């Protein structure tokens, strides 16, 4: 299958034609997406398996082929992007100031982006192209519109 | 069966468009994995 470092789409044909369920990112030969979109369930990759290696329901979070690889941290004071992946378009970068998701737990960033569920997975980088977590688990607010946690993994 | 397909490398791509407010929530997060608005 294709190992090549970068963002993939994760489709499924279950539905009705191809559908986008989310997004995920290649680095060193590990794939990394939200739990959510896959629910665990192995992947191909051409005519090759991709199998689940971890995962936490809690943290939304799972990884193919190897253990979690995606270490970076949003800084708290600089602008990120999200590298958007939406159903059928193009990848495109977004700007951004992130906000706040204050807990009992720690503050997290949040980025109060707007893209269809299928966009789940989207990787979100800082200005050294550095993926600092991934977009599409979140809440809704006040108005209807969207804000998603940047959800990071642990490099064990 | 799930499968993926490359959509393109990770880049910072300098001039792109800038969008997006930045909020400061109280949130919670459950054993689910479901984050909500504390209020
Ligand atoms: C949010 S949505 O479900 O309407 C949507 N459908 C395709 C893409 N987007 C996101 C978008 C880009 S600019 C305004 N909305
Ligand atoms: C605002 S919402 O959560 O009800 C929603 N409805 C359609 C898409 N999404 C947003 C989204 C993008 S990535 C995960 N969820
Ligand atoms: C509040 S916001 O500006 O983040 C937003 N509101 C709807 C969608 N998005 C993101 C966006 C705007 S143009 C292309 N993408």
């Amino acid at each position: 299958g294709e190992t090549t470092d970068g963002v993939y789409r994760v489709m499924t044909r279950r539905l009705l034609g191809s559908t986008q369920v989310g997004v995920g990112v290649m680095q060193e030969g590990v794939f990394h997406t939200m739990w959510h979109v896959t629910k665990g369930a192995a992947l191909r990759s051409g005519e090759g398996r991709l199998d689940p290696y971890w995962g936490d329901v809690k943290q939304d979070l799972v990884s193919y082929c190897g253990p979690w690889k995606l270490d970076a941290a949003w800084d708290g004071l600089s602008e990120v992007q999200l590298l958007a992946v939406p159903p059928g378009e193009r990848a495109k970068n977004i700007q951004t100031l992130p906000g706040i998701f204050k807990t009992k737990d720690g503050d997290i960033g949040a980025v109060a982006l707007d893209y269809p569920a299928g966009t789940s997975g989207s990787p979100i980088l800082d200005k050294c192209g550095r993926v600092i977590g991934l977009y599409g688990n979140g809440v809704v607010i006040k108005n209807g519109s969207y804000v998603s946690a940047i959800t990071q993994g642990k490099r064990e | 069966d799930m499968y993926i397909e490359r959509a393109g490398d990770i880049t910072w791509e300098k001039d792109a468009e800038v969008t997006g407010n930045s909020p400061r929530l109280d949130v919670a997060l459950d054993e689910s994995g479901d984050f909500s608005l504390v209020e």
